């Protein structure tokens, strides 16, 4: 489709890969290891996926707590127009589907 | 510290982490290794207890070559030591690829010490139960010796000893005045200290292991030749 | 039932009975070991019941080559007739629905024999302390109403802390085993009794035993007052297991 | 005990103790009442936030509007009730967007009870300590009244009560409710009588009614003057009855 | 007894959540805060925790602005307060971007309370040990809200929180009047703070902020000195 | 008595500086049957012993095939052996497909050790309860290796692992001075003599409970079983007693 | 993961009946495990940091023992507490400064760096998987519009700005001494600031100092780069006090 | 010298002081609550005999499907928790169908065995399965027989008995079995073993047989064929 | 002491949490199902009746599709979740392929969904049991039962819930080929089986009827009382 679809879909992953590669080259193997441990730990305390979360700790760790982008004001995910059944979404999150 | 010593993310009522202390206590279950820094090189020495006669000579060595110019001696749990040696090799190779010249010993020591420290913060992993020493020589920088313990702390030394009898070894090392000697003069002293520290009643037999890096080898880490090692062993035995 | 080692039961009248409880960390049992080893008491009988898991072994206080081959069972009675002291030791744990019958039988024997008073060494969980208990001493005590006035005067002089009540008021000792049942039955049967416990956590619990025995000595004065003094039994070896396998370190 | 620390444990006789403990949290909340009549539905609540230094800056407390045709009342934990009411509004709007017709009254209750049941089904989470009363109108069954509980159960009623002192109110409603022969005025009088027995001033109650006019649903909240009129009428009729 | 005191996602047999009560206990042991809503304005006051000459007087503040017409104060723990303040500022900016008008006070209070309600229903975290007083001016009408560690908010005319807040609320009940001016409100707030200071009150150990039709602002120490001298 | 708190997980250190779960996993090796490995100047030989259970209900494969010049034998759990065999086969296949050159045995053993060290430091996992004897031939000659549940490996001239393997080890260390000069037949006979020392002193080796695997300079790894073993067993003498 | 431990002082995310965090309070006690104390003083146009240097082993190379670090060209640091934790925080601070420079196009200020570190430290006290570091940071720098700056952050996530501060085993006596001196006099020259810091250390610890036992770093308006003094300069200052 | 409690049998990742995993052993012991099954390997074919237990006469004696048949000339038999075999069957069928769709021949019994054994080993589902399987079929190598237990690994055999009463069945089968026999002889032997193991009668509604041999495809015996014997 | 976790075996090979879920099932209202030559009947006991309740919202019999219907015993919210999932699955299958859904297919789907929730320690099983009846494409009646563990079977007549053993024994005694010849006799058999445990017949008995190529029909209290009166009359005649 549009050339911008794939770029916008996976922006955060590519940013993480670039920063992690630079950090590994400058400091060593321990710094990305610690960063990934912290991200995994804080990304584990949230609401069940059919409700709306806030991700306060993850935003504090990642540095997104004084920045607003186009993904924060356009097509607000809190007021989504489609939502599945609760049990189905929880099962899909765990990989059973 | 009963009641506060099951995780590495727990503090005791006086501000201690006891899992790291137990990991450091695990290093005294192994045999002694010493390292002496000289005027023109660094000499390593390890007493290796022989377990059986069915093993090939040169097996389960405790002196490694993490690069062409760096030597490494280990004590404690062996699998952890091998993993740390692989990590050190990766770091040296990455630095060589990025910058095009040999990594200084200080930067390698820091990069390995921080990796060791990263394992003392979470409850999902376990601290490393091992210690090791790094030695190098270069005409621009001279001799250098470092030591890292399971907590993640590294320092530079003039003479170091790790293992089950490190206190007696340090007492013997502190009466040498090694800042003016030569490597060939200190090989004999290292062998003598290893022989005087060993205990025969509990440990049956051991095989002495020696190596240096210095000016006489153009800054390369190598095993001591057989004749020099034999002469040093004879000198130590007749000194006993 | 108290079955004597010989043919006739000893005469106990006015004796002081010391006994542990099977509680968290085995602190009372370790303290009883320390006391029996240090004072060098002598076995006089057995307490044969149906309430503890059976176990057997050789002499736990061996010193010479002659007394090192004496069989021992899970419950034994030691006496020191010179100073009117008698001590009971339990070396195993309790089967289900068996603690109350054991307490009833033991207190019946205590009443029938003719002892003066009973002192119980116990312990309680250390993770159930509040903020006020977190900044105070870990030693507590209890007393029955029937205890003689001299004991209360001495304890008040010693500046000790009494175990707090819990919300008609009752006492709860989490992790204490049979201590609460013993206290309740002794209160209902008019027997003098004192309880001495400590807040502990499970692990290596030898310093806890040393602290508890010194705490008890502050009142009993069994040996010289504090101003290498307790004998460690020869059985206190290999408390962590066998040796270390080779080709690992 | 050993079977009441998680929501994912069955007791040996097949009971979930955490859910029952959660339902125990509703007996401390204020009283909520609901009555069904031939020409309207009623909702009467008790105000707990009574104090001299409190402000009044909102439409009402413990009574919320979900869409053009429905309203609810809550009892339990306020912070959980807020989440539940927001989710109810979202569900109704989604159904309207997809089907171009207003949602039936029972489907909304079922959809919220599914969410309430998921939080008892899955581990690591805590069940909601909230109970709700619903009133509304739709073209399939007319006026309706439902009730819900923390476990995820619901049912239809003609008169029910939740909150503090619910059993006495239920007994009185059972004694005094006439099926098929009651109007909005009778429902208001009965609600006043039952609340007066179970708990009276106009500052401690709040009443809302639902009705249909010219093919349009009207939702109102009564005023202080009307509440005082009802209270004084009840008082005078009680005095007249007891004088004989 | 203590089995239900450690876990956040565990109900007591009587249907109570105890860790939330303990978080409120953490709040009640903080520094006192006072808020008074008068006609044509609101006033917020608090007691400083840095009572020494070594501390710098312009580094960290307890009274903060969220928008041009919204302010904030707290009692409890400061580190939680900072992250809550940052999130509130971001939410206000998002609302302005979407709707092209300043956010109302009630909507911001609702959003913040929604963020705070989470962390009380999940395992592996703890609730925020802090309460907030929020003031604002909107549509020619002042506002005053309070938010709890559990996520519940109330609308007040005058309130006190922190240490010795029951006696402060009694004092406010005795002294508060409907037809009050902003200057008299500031006087009454300072008098309420003075009831439990336990020391000598100056302009270097209290902080005051006001809100009116011109927006929210924090008073300078010279103005506080002038107000104190008038007592 | 004080070990109960520190011997449930692999991520807990003891106050004495020990990890008891690794030492417990090292005990699972002694639940398997005995196996013996030895080498000469040209060949490396593995011999295995099968359980006395009737062949009717079980066809056990103690000796497995990994590559054209590497073979292993097992003592311990079977699932871990399967996983390790799959990993080794994949490594050898990838190396051959990328570079047309055999994978060195030392490199393979180093990879195995690195792989097995990881589950000893991470929560939610357990060590591998299996030990291996590895025989191979490469540019450096023949090799014998030993693998442990503790992620340790050794370079051996002759080794035996399994249940009641101390007798085999004693025999091997007593007769270890003649292995280099022997040919294939003498080497296999020495291996069989070492293996039969672990049996009660009335049984004897038969063609139903013995497996043999040989590799060499010109001989690929081959497994002899059932009736193929009889030409090796025919020359063996009777018991000394 | 592993699972929390029951008790009112054994897990990070459990409140006590009085609303306290005993694990945070215990992490505050790890700062005294080293046994050393440090002092930071702010002057009219300069800022200094002083700490003591203990080398107990004869066989240890003394040039590799230090507690003074350089974050950027214009920011200095002194760490007190656990050594490995201190070094890890130094590395993290350098990373955060690099991110700020890349994102905004100019060098990070001292207060902003301290606030970022405190924000990161706050997260460790609210999640059950990670633990706080047992160390405290003190930063100095020169601001273009404001001047000298002294900042400090602690394991709880709390930070502040000071005129003079101390940390370590003997923080309270140093705080009292500095409070008396500050209430007495202001407007110190560059010499007087070092004099005051060394006097505070040498009075709180009843020791006469040698040039090899202390470590001094300075920043000044004329030369805004972080600098570490040498033994000759330290001895010159010491004889200046002695006369 | 005191007696204390110690437990090692609550987690699937815990080793006993003598190197034993007790949860796997308990899962294996769970098999002995099932019904007896017999399998015999002969040069002419493979015969699978299974036991069907009926709790009530009102139960329909046709929905108890214990001998499920997979394609590529492969049989099966089961004992234990019947609800646990569905994922294994689905994996086997999907693998076989993919092999057909990609190569256009039959996958070997050993290959399907290994493929289904890979999925049973993923508990290190968070628990081992509670069922045991028996596989049959013929290929270019000839007839083959395999057995699996809840430990997650397979093993080749030629005469195996699984179920609640399996030791006696194995003892009898060891005597009866011979290196050479006819397929009908094997069927008769299986029937007599089932007869002397069962506690009830043996009408055509109690058992279920599916003898597979290289001549034709899968052939589960019908009611008439079963009643013939 | 092996009943605290879902995925833990006991020393003799039992999973106790699933058995406790079965215990939860064993306390619901009794449900009875009988299949005949051209009709299938379902009957459910009504535990109690409140006068101020709308009875339409508490029914225990539902219709999954046009050729299948279901009754349950156990917890009610779990049953509602399962019913909604099955209905959505039937609708999706009918939309994708125009063929009518098979009763065995929907039973297998329900059983698989139930069995999914007994595999992990992070979720709990469904505490319900279901009875499923319907007609296939060729008009063959069917009757199935499902369990909380995930097993299923096929029956001719079965009962679940509280007091199920006596009902099952009565059905075993009285289920003959001459008792299901006609629809009225089948319905009378179902009512008579339910009357063994129900205190007052008709007052608190709910019954549903399904015929071939016809929609589900719920009998009214008038018809139920007429059938009860016929049973009473025949009992009086047979008294003698």
């Amino acid at each position: 489709s549009h050339p911008l679809e794939l770029s916008e879909k996976n922006f955060q992953l590519n940013q993480d890969k670039m920063n992690f590669s630079t950090l590994r080259n400058i400091q060593g193997l321990f710094a990305p290891l610690k960063l990934q441990m912290e991200f995994k730990a804080v990304q584990q305390v949230q609401r069940l996926p059919f409700l709306s979360s806030s991700n306060l700790s993850l935003d504090v760790l990642r540095g997104n707590d004084e920045t607003i982008g186009f993904e924060d004001i356009l097509n607000d995910p809190s007021q989504s127009e489609v939502m599945g059944e609760p049990h189905l979404m929880v099962e899909y999150k765990l990989g059973l589907l | 510290g009963t009641g506060y010593d099951l995780s590495a993310s727990t503090f005791s009522p006086d501000g201690r982490v006891f899992q790291v202390e137990y990991a450091m206590k695990a290093v005294e279950n192994s045999s002694t290794a010493i390292g002496i820094r000289c005027k023109d090189g660094v000499v390593f020495g390890v007493e290796k207890l022989v377990l059986s006669k069915l093993y090939e000579e040169g097996s389960n060595k405790r002196l490694f070559n993490v690069d062409r110019h760096v030597g490494m001696a280990v004590a404690g749990l062996l699998a952890d030591a091998r993993s740390l040696a692989d990590i050190a090799r990766e770091e040296a190779s990455n630095f060589r690829s990025n910058f095009g010249y040999n990594i200084p010993l200080k930067h390698l020591a820091d990069r390995v010490a921080m990796y060791v420290h990263a394992y003392t913060l979470y409850s999902a992993v376990r601290p490393f139960g091992c210690s090791f020493m790094l030695g190098s020589y270069s005409v621009n920088d001279g001799a250098q010796l470092y030591m890292i313990d399971p907590s993640g702390v590294s320092y530079g030394y003039w003479g170091c000893a790790i293992g089950k009898a490190r206190q007696a070894a340090k007492t013997e090392i502190e009466k040498l005045q090694m800042k003016e000697m030569t490597c060939r003069d200190i090989v004999k002293e290292v062998a003598k200290i290893i022989y005087i520290v060993h205990d025969e009643v509990k440990d049956k037999a051991f095989e002495l292991e020696l190596s240096w890096v210095g000016e006489l080898t153009n800054g390369r880490h190598e095993i001591v030749p057989k004749d020099i090692r034999e002469e040093a062993e004879k000198y130590a035995k007749e000194s006993l | 039932m108290f079955v004597p080692c010989g043919e006739s039961a000893p005469d106990l009248a006015g004796f002081t009975l010391l006994m542990p409880a099977v509680s968290v960390g085995n602190v009372g049992q370790l303290a009883m070991d320390l006391i029996i080893s240090t004072l060098n008491m002598s076995k006089i009988g057995y307490f044969y019941t149906d309430c503890l898991v059976p176990m057997v072994g050789n002499n736990p206080y061996a010193t010479t080559e002659g007394n090192s081959t004496e069989l021992s069972i899970n419950a034994e009675v030691y006496s020191l007739p010179s100073r009117k002291l008698v001590a009971l030791q339990l070396r195993s744990i309790f089967i289900k629905y068996k603690s109350k019958p054991f307490c009833e039988k033991l207190l019946s024997w205590v009443k029938s024999s003719g002892c003066a008073r009973v002192i119980v060494l116990s312990s309680s969980h250390s993770y159930q302390r509040n903020d006020l208990q977190l900044r105070s001493t870990p030693f507590r005590y209890l007393l029955t109403p029937s205890m003689q006035k001299s004991v209360q005067n001495k304890i008040k002089s010693l500046n000790w802390e009494e175990m707090e009540k819990s919300r008609e008021f009752c006492i709860r000792i989490p992790g204490g085993g049979i201590t609460k049942t013993l206290y309740d039955e002794s209160c209902s049967k008019e027997i003098q009794m004192a309880v001495l416990l400590k807040f502990v956590s499970e692990g290596d619990n030898i310093p806890d035993a040393l602290g508890l025995v010194e705490y008890l000595n502050e009142w009993l004065q069994i040996l010289k007052p504090l101003s290498s003094r307790w004998k460690i039994p020869s059985s206190w070896r290999l408390l962590f297991g066998s040796g270390l396998p080779p080709a690992l370190f | 005990r050993r079977y009441d620390s998680r929501t994912t444990i069955f007791s040996p006789e097949g009971r979930l103790y955490q859910v029952e403990y959660a339902m125990e949290a509703i007996g401390h909340a204020g009283t909520c009442l609901g009555i069904l009549a031939n020409d309207g539905v009623l909702l009467a609540a008790e105000r707990r936030n009574i104090h001299k230094l409190l402000d009044e800056v909102f439409f009402s407390e413990k009574i919320y509007k979900l869409n053009e045709d429905m309203a609810c009342s809550v009892a339990g934990i306020t912070s959980d009730a807020n989440v539940l009411t927001n989710e109810l509004r979202l569900i109704a709007q989604r159904y309207l967007l997809q089907y171009q017709e207003p949602i039936p009254c029972e489907q909304l209750v079922t959809a919220l009870c599914d969410i309430k049941q998921a939080y008892t089904q899955f581990g690591g989470k805590r069940p909601f300590g909230v109970s709700l009363l619903y009133i509304g109108w739709d073209k399939h069954y007319g006026f309706q009244l439902y009730q819900s509980d923390p476990s995820g159960n619901y049912g239809g009623w003609k008169a029910t009560c939740i909150g503090n002192n619910s059993a006495a109110a239920v007994s009185m409603l059972k004694q005094d409710y006439k099926e098929g022969e009651m109007t909005l005025k009778s429902a208001l009088a009965l609600a006043i009588k039952v609340l007066n027995k179970t708990m009276l001033s106009a500052e401690k109650v709040e009443i809302a009614t639902l009705t249909r006019e010219n093919g349009k649903t009207v939702i109102r909240v009564l005023k202080q003057k009307e509440v005082e009129q009802l209270i004084k009428k009840h008082e005078e009729e009680e005095a007249k009855a007891e004088r004989e | 007894e203590r089995g239900y005191s450690f876990s956040l996602t565990t109900f007591s047999p009587s249907g109570k959540l105890v860790q939330i009560e303990y978080a409120l206990a953490a709040v009640a042991g903080g520094a006192p805060s006072v808020g008074i809503k008068a006609a044509n304005g609101v006033v917020l006051a608090t007691e400083k925790k840095q009572k020494s000459i070594l501390y710098d007087e312009r580094s960290v503040h307890k009274v903060e602005p969220i928008t041009k017409h919204i302010g904030l104060v707290y009692s409890g723990m400061g580190p939680d307060y900072r992250v809550l303040v940052h999130r509130a500022r971001k939410l206000a900016q998002q609302y302005y971007l979407v709707y092209q008008e300043p956010i109302p006070t009630a909507q911001l209070v609702q959003r913040v309370a929604s963020v705070m309600q989470e962390y009380t229903q999940s395992g592996g975290v703890r609730p925020f040990g802090v309460s907030l007083l929020i003031c604002g001016w909107n549509e020619g009408r002042p506002y005053l809200f309070q938010s709890d560690p559990s996520g519940a908010y109330f609308a007040w005319k005058a309130t006190a929180m922190g240490k010795n807040y029951v006696n402060g609320k009694t004092f406010l009940e005795k002294r508060y009047n409907e037809d009050l001016e902003l200057e008299d409100a500031i006087h009454t707030a300072i008098l309420t703070l003075k009831e439990s200071f336990e020391g000598q009150m100056t302009e270097d150990n209290i902080e005051v902020g006001i809100c009116n039709e011109a927006g929210f602002r924090r008073l300078t120490p010279t103005e506080v000195k002038d107000y104190l001298a008038a007592i | 008595m004080f070990r109960n708190q520190y011997d449930n997980d692999v991520t807990v250190w003891s106050p004495q500086g020990r990890i008891h779960q690794i030492e417990y996993a090292m005990e699972a090796v002694k639940q398997g049957s005995a196996t013996v490995g030895l080498k000469s100047k040209t060949h490396a030989v593995l011999v295995a012993l099968k359980r006395a259970q009737s062949e009717l209900a079980a066809h056990q494969k103690k000796i497995l095939h990994v590559d054209n010049h590497i073979g292993i034998s097992i003592a311990g759990l079977t699932a871990d052996a399967r996983l390790l065999c799959n990993f080794m086969r994949q490594e050898c296949l990838d190396s051959r497909f990328v570079f047309d050159r055999p994978l060195p045995v030392s490199r393979l053993v180093s990879l195995i050790g690195s792989k097995t060290q990881i589950p000893t430091q991470r929560y939610g996992r357990r060590p591998y309860g299996v030990g291996l004897l590895i025989a191979g031939y490469d540019d450096m000659g023949p090799h014998i290796f030993q693998t442990c549940p503790s992620a340790n490996y050794f370079d051996c001239r002759a080794m035996s692992i399994g249940a009641r393997s101390q007798s085999a080890r004693t025999y091997l260390e007593r007769h270890m001075s003649e292995f280099m000069e022997c040919n294939l037949n003498e080497l296999v006979k020495h291996g069989l003599r070492a293996l039969r020392e672990t049996l009660p002193a009335e049984q004897d080796l038969t063609t139903k409970n013995v497996s043999i695997g040989i590799v060499g300079k010109d001989l690929e790894f081959t497994i002899y079983d059932d009736d193929d073993v009889s030409p090796f067993l025919e020359g063996l003498e009777e018991r000394p007693q | 993961s592993r699972g929390s431990s029951a008790g009112f002082d054994r897990h990070i995310t459990i409140f006590s009946p009085e609303g306290r965090l005993y694990q945070v309070e215990y992490a505050f006690k790890a700062i005294n495990q080293g046994g050393l104390t440090s002092v930071a003083v702010r002057g009219k146009d300069c800022a200094v940091i002083v700490t003591q240097k203990k080398v107990p082993d004869k066989l240890l190379d003394s040039s590799t023992v230090t507690h003074l670090f350089k974050i950027t060209e214009n920011i200095g640091c002194v760490m007190t507490g656990m050594t490995a934790d201190s070094r890890s925080q130094v590395q993290r601070a350098r990373y955060e400064a690099a991110n700020w420079k890349y994102k905004y196009g100019y060098e990070i200020p001292v207060d902003m760096l301290c606030k970022r570190i405190a924000d990161i430290s706050q997260v460790y006290t609210q999640n059950a998987e990670m633990r706080p570091l047992g160390c405290c940071m003190i930063l100095i720098g020169i601001d273009e519009e404001q001047g000298p700056q002294v900042y400090k952050c602690d394991p709880a996530g709390y930070y502040c700005g000071f005129k003079a501060t101390a940390a370590g085993v003997k923080q309270t006596e140093s705080t009292s001494f500095l409070e008396k001196k500050v209430k007495k006099k202001f407007d110190w020259t560059f010499e007087q600031t070092v004099e005051t810091a060394i006097t505070c250390l040498s009075t709180v610890l009843s020791i006469d100092f040698k040039p090899s036992e202390i470590e001094v770093g300075v920043v000044t308006v004329e030369n805004p780069k972080f600098r570490i003094l040498t033994e000759a300069e330290i001895d010159a200052h010491l004889v200046a006090l002695a006369e | 010298m005191f007696l204390t409690r110690s437990e090692y049998d609550r987690g699937v990742n815990t080793f006993s002081p003598e190197g034993r995993l007790f949860q796997v052993e308990y899962a294996i012991e769970a098999i002995k609550l099932g019904s007896t099954a017999i399998g015999i390997q002969t040069s002419e074919g493979v015969c699978l005999a299974v036991e069907k237990r009926i709790t009530s006469p009102l139960m329909e004696p046709s929905s108890i499907e214990k001998i499920v048949e997979i394609d590529a000339h492969i049989g099966c038999a089961m004992s234990g928790l019947i609800a646990d075999a569905k994922t294994l069957i689905d994996k086997a069928r999907v693998e076989t169908q993919n092999h057909w769709f990609t190569y256009n021949e039959t996958m070997t019994v050993e290959s399907v065995t290994q493929a289904v054994s890979n999925l049973a080993l993923q508990f290190g589902m968070s628990r081992p399965f509670g069922v045991a399987l028996l596989f049959g079929g013929v290929d270019e190598k000839g007839p083959q027989l395999f057995h699996m237990d809840p430990s997650g690994t397979f093993v080749q055999c030629d005469a195996r008995a699984i179920g609640s009463a399996s030791e006696g069945a194995q003892s009898s089968l060891q005597e009866v079995y011979h290196k050479s026999m006819t397929l009908k002889e094997a069927i008769k032997s299986s029937l007599i073993i089932l007869k002397q193991v069962m506690e009830e009668k043996l009408n055509a509604t109690n058992i279920e047989l599916a003898t597979v041999q290289p001549g034709q495809n899968f052939h589960m015996f019908t009611k008439e064929e079963l009643e013939e014997v | 002491s092996y009943d605290r976790a879902i995925t833990v075996f006991s020393p003799d090979g039992h999973l106790f949490q699933v058995e406790y879920a079965q215990e939860a099932v064993k306390k619901g209202s009794t449900a009875v199902g009988v299949r005949g030559r051209d009709i299938v009947v379902l009957g459910v006991e009504k535990k109690s009746v409140a006068k101020l309740q709308d009875e339409r919202t508490v029914r225990k019999i539902c219709a999954l599709d046009d050729n299948v219907c279901m009754a349950f015993a156990g917890l009610t919210a779990d049953a509602r979740i399962v019913i909604n999932r099955a209905r959505v699955e039937c609708q999706s299958h009918r939309l994708t392929v125009e063929d009518p859904v098979t009763v065995e297919y929907i039973t297998r789907y329900i059983a698989s969904l139930k069995q999914r929730y007994t595999q992990s320690n992070g979720r709990r099983p469904f505490g319900i049991s279901a009875l499923i009846v319907g007609f296939d494409f060729d008009g063959t009646p069917r009757l199935y039962q499902t369990d909380p563990s995930g097993t299923y079977h096929a029956w001719k007549a079965n009962a679940i819930g509280r007091g199920a053993k006596s009902v099952r024994e009565f059905l075993e005694k009285n289920y003959t080929d001459e008792a299901i010849e006609t629809d009225d006799l089948t319905i009378k058999l179902v009512i008579k089986a339910l009357l063994e445990v129900v205190q007052s017949g008709g007052k608190n008995i709910e019954l549903a009827v399904m015929r071939r190529d016809q929609s589900l029909k719920i009998l009214n209290p008038e018809e139920i009382e007429k059938y009860v009166a016929e049973i009473e009359k025949e009992k009086e005649e047979n008294e003698k």
